[PDB]
RNA sequence: GAGUGUUUAUAGCCCUUGUUGUAAUACGUCCACUGGGGACUGAGGACUGCGGCUUCGUGCCAAGGAUGCUGACAUAAUGGU
RNA sequence: UCUAGUGGGCCAUUUUUGGUAAGCAGAACUGGCGAUGCGGGAUGAACCGAACGUGAGGUUAAGGUGCCGGAAUGUACGCUCA
RNA sequence: GAGAAGCUCAGACGAGUAGGCAGGCGUGGAGGUUUGUGACGAAGCCUUGGGCGUGAGCCUGGGUCGAACAGCCUCUAGUG
RNA sequence: ACUAUGGUUGGAGACAACAUGGGAAUCCGGGGUGCUGUAGGCU
């Protein structure tokens, strides 16, 4: 008995966050979005027009056109054995910048500051980032931090 | 037992003619050697182009050789020009420039304008003689696409392509399903 | 190269020496030691190719243990230990020591050199191939491979993963529980020098 | 195995539960009063059915009621039946009640001379419940989830105040005022 | 009985041949863009064109 | 070329064909010319006999 | 075959706790890698510490100390059988406390058929004194004046010439 | 002959330390350190590709795949049906 | 680009729904049989091990070592008389 | 030189129903070719003999037999 | 607590232990009771 309904199966996904409802802040309408940026698509339930799919929450794109209250957002889905391209027109008021291209604009420029500073004293670059490295050696010291012998506890029950 | 992933395996190139001509198996047999022997990747797409098929080797026009050889940031003024197919005449060009041309095979009356304009007609053969690695060569091929089988391929939905009819006009695929006026358009 | 080889020995012996010691000075002062995390890791895959699911098998395929009884040098880093946590029911791992590589790479040496297993029979084939990362001769491959520097994803990808015979003597009773419930599968420490002993 | 089948708006015609009392004895006790507890835990995950409960607490009253007096008890069920058993006609059709590991069926609490026969008295009524069950003397005191020594240590100060069945107890929270006249003989040290 | 919908073999079946991603090509249709946009781009890019075409003959 | 792989931990010739510092290796050299003290400690032993 | 080592660890120092505390237990386990594994598991029932915020000092094996003398072993265990846990006591008079906890697990898998990952070793201490020893059968192996004859076995093989799928006599006691 | 109740006597146990310890043994690890026993294989088919000895000899070698010395049979033996 | 076959599925682990339950019916994940031979579970489509060109030698997996049956009437500590 | 449609070196791999492709074996007839076979025995058939190919199949020794038959390159089909 | 992965683990089962990893909530206790620009006025 399956339904096909546009918000179907979607009782907590478009729910405000508890003691969250009413005003939406006004700092949405004031982002400003280009076309590129990597946004992510979050849907508010008090907003319904221009709500995109249920699919799409969650969803991070590009942004491929811009119109006056609303964004188009370019989303790639699985239908079968390849992806296709979605194109769905935002209201603002779902979307919201992601962080990460934030945080990778600052890792550029510290390459950038890196390479430069670099350039000028003659010295090595070293920008790549690195996994998790072994650990060094240590010299745990014991004065003052005697260790503590520890035997396994009997069984006695507590109620 | 082995977890292997075979896919690209077995390679989708043609490593000699299809066709029996004793001829053409005269100019792969030398150009085979050109290339293994010559470190130049002309030789190389010369004897990958001569196992290509009829529809992989589409004819070019002198007009076409004209205009690709006269451009004005082209610098080709009297080197020559370099294709594994057949060079056919275009009529329209009234005036046919000085060319010197290389050609699997050329159309009578391409070769008699093409020697009347005081260019010259050479083979594949001919071609090694003058430039053994192809130096100052300019290498064309014909448009593979120009082929009526193209204008049908990828049909479907909003693919603007032609559909296999038996005749034209109205009352030929040209109703519900082709219009608005009819359900639906497309 | 001999003077290389040489100079690799005796940069092994001095951290050895160092190494002990290091913890005898601790031992003697009443404070605790603690040895650097291992950078290399042997790995050798002992389930077959049947019954393996999507992530473990494209884990195995990314690190070349596409066989059993195949053994691969990775670097232990985080990407490589979560790969190696999820495939601990499928493979064991632990630290080599210089006599297992050396062993390993003169016995089972492999090179790929135009994506072919070329025995390594010859310095030459090893120059040809990583020449250009100041890596010459079997030596100065088995330096690279036991401390790990720089080209060493290189020089670990020109090894073809080692073909090991079935352990002689077998494996314990059962083979498909961990090594800490008295299986062969997780990590065992140095008792890999020992696995690899029995499997070449 | 199934998920939990309540009554509510969807399964409105349910046949009536079978226990009505979760109390008997002297509910009205003291806390200073019943220093000792004891408890009927289940050890095993089980599906105790409205029936066994029932019958379980009538063979626990009638064995109570002439052993030490109608005065001295204070038996109270933990188990209350909530999950609808559905069966095809010959559709609710039972109540039973589902138990998790550790919880208690059956609480008594009375004074440590009748702890033997506090004992005995889930030991009998154990008969009539499906599966296996354990007797826990509580280190509790009574029904209070304090400890006996720590209540004891806790009233000897006087910052604990009985009323009724159970009692109330100092917290650090609250008006100061309230809290002065709500308890006289606790001595608010300045610490 | 008929209806008898199953997923057990599509995700198999789906990466036999893997998710195939889409092309990735430098220029996209305007045709997805705003009306006035694509309208005023056009003047645009033609004035570019001439420019860069006067730049060229000029110098 | 290469019709045959002999293996150098057994093949002599071989090994001597890779790895020519094998012929100046040294091993099993002594290094305990000296008093050979004990570092062992009060506290380490009070702690390894703790319990 | 079991071994004792000591282990040594400690909580990965952080912002807050700079100094972590260090601890200590003594495991019987096969191997190092055990013995480290036994460790943690121990340590996670009482401290926040786990395999990844923690780490190891110190591993050592510990030999018996007078392996050549007869000692008497008392353990302390608890398991978990098939209904609830226990806690016991047990004696055992061997010359190694390792040996002792070798027979331990032994007799609790003969008789309680409790496995090794169902007993935890809560203590094992050497008890030298008959005042404080409490099992009457290993008090009896005290006595200056012990004396029994050799338990019931199979008589003596010697050798492979006892590998004769036929003998010409009976045997003799 | 059956029992006290003081600690080496006509014996000796247990726990500390000094010493002649670099005193020894088991265990782990390594040796490009060294001895034997057994089995299967001998693919390739003029030469070409490293180390040592110098006898400075496109000489020798276990170094890019077995040769050498013998014997018995030959209406036997090994093969095929 | 062209085209074949398919469009009755089934088994096992795990998460479950309807049923008293089913070798029942209907869903999700993974591995399989279908199309998978071989070693083991005495016998077997699914379970364990392991995925197969023709052979020699060696070593194993799961499983076993009283005989049938290849391999210790092996070692150590206990329990049990039905 | 090695029927270049050839010669030579090296590495990896090998389950398979429905189904797809390629290379081959066999039959009848047609064109070309083989100083082709044959009444001193063609075809066919029997065979407790031999040989080749992984295989479809092929060659051959010994009997019977009496009048036609085959190899190679192509063509073709009422071809297993 | 719960949970990903494993066993020819235990148990008749329900479930439980163990092994390699991840890791809550309610309660209780300690602390706190808004931060943030431009242009100007006030013994």
């Amino acid at each position: 008995p399956h339904s096909y309904g546009i918000r179907a199966r979607t009782r907590y996904t478009f729910q405000r966050g508890f003691r969250e409802h009413g005003q939406i802040r006004l700092s949405t309408y004031l982002k400003t979005y280009k076309v590129g940026d990597i946004v992510d698509i979050k849907v508010n339930g008090a907003v319904q027009k221009g709500m995109p799919h249920k699919y799409y929450h969650g969803k991070t794109g590009v942004v491929y056109n811009v119109t006056q209250s609303s964004v188009g957002v370019l989303i790639y889905k699985v239908v079968g054995n390849r992806y296709m391209e979605k194109r769905v027109n935002v209201r603002i008021e779902h979307v919201k910048h992601s962080k990460c291209r934030q945080d990778f604009l600052d890792r550029v420029k510290a390459n950038e500051a890196k390479r430069k500073e670099a350039k000028a004293q003659g010295k090595t670059v070293q920008l790549r980032r690195q996994p998790a490295p072994p650990a060094t050696a240590h010299f745990v010291s014991t004065e003052n931090n005697e260790p503590v012998t520890l035997h396994p506890v009997a069984y006695d029950t507590t109620i | 037992g082995i977890d292997i992933e075979r896919h690209h395996v077995r390679k989708s190139q043609r490593s000699k003619p299809a066709s029996e001509n004793v001829y053409l198996k005269l100019l792969v047999k030398l150009y085979r050697f050109l290339a293994r022997r010559t470190d130049s990747r002309f030789n190389k797409a010369i004897l990958k182009r001569l196992f290509q098929s009829k529809t992989n080797r589409p004819p070019i026009s002198i007009s076409k050789i004209a205009a690709l050889t006269s451009r004005k940031s082209a610098s080709l003024e009297g080197k020559t020009t370099v294709i594994v197919g057949t060079v056919t005449d275009d009529e329209r060009l009234l005036t046919v420039p000085k060319l010197s041309v290389a050609a699997l095979r050329f159309t009578k009356s391409a070769r008699a304008r093409i020697l009347k304009a005081g260019g010259e007609v050479l083979t594949l053969d001919q071609l090694a003689l003058r430039a053994p690695t192809g130096s100052n060569t300019v290498l064309l091929r014909g448009k593979k696409h120009a082929r009526e089988a193209y204008r049908h391929f990828g049909f479907g939905p909003h693919k603007h392509k032609a559909p296999y009819v038996r005749s034209e006009g109205r009352k030929f695929e040209r109703a519900r399903g082709r219009r608005k006026s009819r359900a639906f358009k497309v | 190269i001999a003077k290389r080889a040489e100079s690799y020995d005796a940069e092994y012996r001095k951290a050895e020496r160092e190494q002990i010691e290091l913890g005898r000075k601790a031992r003697a002062e009443g404070n605790y030691y603690v040895p650097d995390e291992t950078k290399l890791v042997f790995v050798i895959r002992i389930r077959g190719i049947n019954n393996i699911p999507p992530k473990a098998r494209k884990i195995m395929q990314l690190l070349r243990l596409i066989q059993i009884n195949n053994g691969v040098f990775v670097k232990f880093n985080k990407a490589t230990k979560e790969m190696l946590q999820v495939v601990e029911p499928y493979v064991t791992y632990g630290i080599p020591n210089l006599k297992t590589v050396r062993e390993l790479l003169y016995k089972r040496g492999f090179g790929k050199v135009n994506k072919q297993r070329i025995a390594l029979s010859d310095n030459a084939i090893i120059e040809a191939a990583l020449g250009k990362y100041s890596i010459l001769s079997i030596e100065d491959l088995i330096h690279e491979i036991y401390t790990v520097g720089p080209n060493f994803k290189q020089a670990a990808n020109f090894i073809w993963p080692f073909q090991l015979s079935s352990p002689l003597g077998g494996w314990r009773d059962r083979k498909f529980k961990h090594f800490i419930e008295g299986g062969d599968a997780g990590k065992r420490d140095e008792h890999i020098n020992s696995l690899v002993r029995k499997m070449l | 195995k199934n998920k939990p089948y309540p009554k509510s708006r969807y399964n409105r015609a349910v046949p009536d539960s079978k226990i009505r009392i979760f109390d008997l004895g002297r509910k009205r006790a003291g806390v200073d009063e019943f220093p000792l507890c004891i408890h009927l835990v289940s050890n095993e995950y089980e599906q105790i059915t409205s029936e066994a409960l029932e019958a379980a607490r009538i063979c626990a009253n009638k064995y109570l009621v002439k052993i030490g007096g109608k005065d001295s008890f204070h038996l109270r069920v933990r188990a209350h039946p909530f999950h609808v058993v559905r069966i095809n006609k010959m559709k609710p059709n039972g109540l039973v009640a589902r138990v998790n590991i550790g919880q208690i069926l059956m609480s008594v609490r009375t004074k440590d001379s009748s702890r033997a026969t506090a004992i005995e008295a889930l030991r009998r009524c154990q008969y009539k419940f499906p599966g296996q069950q354990r007797i826990i003397v509580s280190k509790k005191w009574g029904f209070s989830q304090y400890a006996r020594d720590e209540y004891i240590e806790k009233r000897s100060r006087g910052e604990i105040i009985p009323d009724g069945c159970y009692a109330k107890f100092l917290n650090k929270r609250g008006s100061l005022q309230e809290k002065l006249d709500l308890f006289p003989e606790a001595s608010f040290n300045l610490a | 009985k008929s209806k008898n919908h199953t997923n057990h073999n599509q995700n198999k079946k789906a990466h036999r041949n893997g998710i195939k991603r889409p092309q990735k090509h430098r220029y996209d249709s305007l045709k997805y863009r705003d009306a006035k946009f694509r309208r005023n781009q056009k003047f645009a890019n033609r004035g570019t064109v001439e420019a860069i075409r006067q730049a060229k003959a000029s110098a | 070329a290469h019709v045959q792989k002999k293996n150098p931990l057994k093949n002599k010739a071989v090994l001597a064909r890779l790895n020519p510092y094998a012929k100046a290796y040294k091993a099993n050299v002594k290094l305990n010319t000296g008093k050979t003290p004990k570092a062992a400690g009060e506290k380490f032993l009070t702690v390894l006999h703790e319990n | 075959a079991l071994k004792e080592y000591q282990v040594v660890g400690r909580k990965v120092p952080t912002e807050h706790e700079p100094v972590p505390k260090l601890f200590r237990m003594r495991l019987f386990a096969p191997n190092e890698s055990v013995a480290k594994s036994r460790y943690w598991y121990f340590l996670k029932m009482i401290n926040k510490v786990k395999k990844a915020t923690g780490e190891i000092v110190a591993i050592n094996e510990i030999s018996e100390p007078k392996p050549l003398k007869a000692k008497v072993f008392g353990i302390w265990i608890r398991y978990d059988s098939r209904s609830g846990t226990h806690n016991m006591y047990k004696e055992f008079r061997d010359t190694t406390r390792v040996g002792a906890v070798e027979a331990m697990y032994a007799d609790m898998a003969a008789r309680h058929r409790a496995r090794f990952r169902s007993i935890r070793i809560l203590k094992v201490v050497e008890v030298e004194k008959k005042e404080d020893v409490r099992r009457n059968y290993v008090k009896q192996l005290l006595n200056p004046h012990l004396k029994f004859p050799l338990p019931h076995r199979r008589t003596g093989v010697v050798g492979l010439a006892g590998k004769k799928v036929f003998a010409p006599h009976r045997p003799s006691t």
